[PDB]
């Protein structure tokens, strides 16, 4: 479970990244596709997977919006992300083993832009946060 | 594995930019704090039930530096990593019984320490080459079935 | 989350196995130790690790009582297993990678004695139970 | 891998007891029902999300038979599994992009199907030999770095 300390750290990060959020999502997605090419199968309808392509920019915005919802719903991610869970299970059927990949690429992306926020205790909170989001998205698989 | 020219030059260039002691100590400390169960493998490195204690623990710093030099060994033998890591794999499997998931936790912590140091120069394409190298390393460090 | 369907299925199994429960605990632990020898380090006290050795017998009863506890507490596993979660994190420091191995060994042991109970839909309910048990024992790590 | 005599005998002994069509069909159905996201990898196999639908599916039955014959190739080549699986490893990574966790899930399902069939005969010693065999198999099926 997330502690009140973890939730505070997550909320404080989300505040700081506002001007750069849409670029963070697009870059993180660009990272997933190139670094873990097994994920490309889910997006084989984008001809340009570079982080400045129109489809990747525009889907990076959507991801960051789904994460802004997770932040809003941080007290009960399981109830809060239920529709997104059913989507990724039943419309898209995404191997839920890919969630940890995307979380990692978001952390990496955040690190390159905001390195001073990556203290070890801050990193621990952020990782606990992305783990809980992934477990929430995994809820409706079975 | 087969390395492209770009992959080969990127790996050598990343490592040429790292303080092995700074990066290695930060990396091992990060792993022990973010994934605290990894502490149990290190029951001979002093006190570890506290972030401040992990952060200033000299043995943790020393062993972090050892890991980076162990990785530097793979950088100098890019086409012979399996044999290079033959004895380390035995150590980490047969003597230490390190669950292989732990190799991925540590690798992920290195990646994030490296990303924070290198900044916008750690692009998706650089990270791709870096991750291929850590997958090769982790594969050769795990139990060898073949 | 376990459905009411899953919960019934788990409780009915635990009922059917009652007679043989001490045996099942002893044998599954025997299986974990022989099949996945990485697990031996946690038990380097026991003179004998064979099925039939009194410490294996005794600790097998102990695991099974922890599981009949989890069964009693099936509506909120996190709350009901808090103390055992704490024990496995701080007194022992068990790698939660190991939780999944014990679960499989118990499923295997039960399959050898009660093969008819193992339809795919039933196996699904049992696996969701053991996954929930492991997540609960993992709660206090960080 | 260095096989003991007991291990070689056990492994051939187990497979000589299994009806490949029955057991393969059951294993694959079990995997798609217990871990239903594995269904994504067989999206061109038909009626697939009711549980009686998966059990009745003739394509699934056929593909389960194919898996058991694939394992038979490793049973008849126990000292040379990696080379035997070179094309299958390429297939399951480069072409099908199967996440390697799934090889463990399927392996566990097969073990459970086998334990139910063999009963008391599937002792811990026997299981130990079977799991060593599956670990070599899975390591050979995963993406090869060396
Ligand atoms: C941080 C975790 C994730 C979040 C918060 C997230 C969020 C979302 C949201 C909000 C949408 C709706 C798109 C729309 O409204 O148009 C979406 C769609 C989608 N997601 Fe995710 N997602 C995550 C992880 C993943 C992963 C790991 C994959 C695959 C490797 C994936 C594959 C997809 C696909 C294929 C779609 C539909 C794409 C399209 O409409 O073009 N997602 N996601
Ligand atoms: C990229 C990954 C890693 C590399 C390159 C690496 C490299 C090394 C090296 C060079 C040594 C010294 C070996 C010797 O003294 O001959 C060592 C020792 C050791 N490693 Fe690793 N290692 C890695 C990951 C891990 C992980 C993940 C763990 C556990 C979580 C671990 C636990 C240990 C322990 C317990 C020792 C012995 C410590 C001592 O007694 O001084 N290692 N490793
Ligand atoms: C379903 C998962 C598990 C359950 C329900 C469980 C339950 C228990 C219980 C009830 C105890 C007794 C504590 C007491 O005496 O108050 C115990 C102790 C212990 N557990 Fe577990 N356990 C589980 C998994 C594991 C695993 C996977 C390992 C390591 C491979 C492990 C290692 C230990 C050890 C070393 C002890 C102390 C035994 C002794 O001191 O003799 N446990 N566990
Ligand atoms: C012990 C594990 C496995 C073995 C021995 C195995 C073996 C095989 C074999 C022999 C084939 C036929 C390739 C050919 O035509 O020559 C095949 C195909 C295939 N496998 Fe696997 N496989 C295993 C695990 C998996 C898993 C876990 C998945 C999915 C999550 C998977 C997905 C597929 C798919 C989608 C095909 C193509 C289906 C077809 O048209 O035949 N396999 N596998």
């Amino acid at each position: 479970s997330l502690s009140s300390k973890d939730k505070d750290a997550v909320k404080a990060l989300w505040g700081k990244i506002a001007d750069k959020a849409e670029e963070i999502g697009a870059d993180a997605l660009g990272r997933m596709l190139a670094v873990y090419p097994q994920t490309k199968t889910y997006f084989s309808h984008w001809k340009d997977l570079s982080p400045g392509s129109a489809p990747v920019n525009k889907h990076g915005k959507t991801i960051m919006g789904g994460l802004v919802d997770a932040v809003a719903s941080i007290d009960d991610l399981n109830a809060g992300l239920l529709a997104l869970s059913e989507l990724h299970a039943f419309t898209l059927r995404v191997d839920p083993a890919n969630f940890k990949i995307l979380s990692h690429c978001i952390l990496v992306q955040l690190a390159v832009k905001f390195p001073k926020d990556f203290t070890p205790e801050v990193h621990l909170s952020y990782d606990k946060f992305f783990s809980a989001v992934a477990r929430a998205l995994a809820e409706k698989y079975r | 594995v087969v390395w492209t020219d770009f992959e080969r030059a990127t790996i050598a260039d990343i490592f040429s930019k790292l303080d092995y002691e700074a990066v290695g100590g930060a990396t091992l400390a990060r792993c022990l704090i973010v994934y605290p169960w990894t502490q149990r493998y290190f029951g001979n490195f002093g006190n570890l039930y506290n972030a401040a204690a992990i952060m200033g623990n000299p043995m943790i710093a020393k062993h972090g530096t050892t890991i980076l030099h162990g990785l530097d060994r793979a950088v100098k033998n890019m086409d012979n990593i399996k044999a290079t890591y033959a004895e380390l794999s035995v150590l980490h499997s047969e003597k230490l019984h390190v669950d292989p998931d732990n190799f991925k936790l540590l690798s992920d912590c290195l990646t994030i320490v490296v990303a924070a140091q290198l900044g916008k120069a750690f692009s998706g394409e650089v990270q791709a080459a870096f991750q291929k190298f850590l997958s090769v390393v982790v594969s050769a460090l795990g139990k060898q079935y073949h």
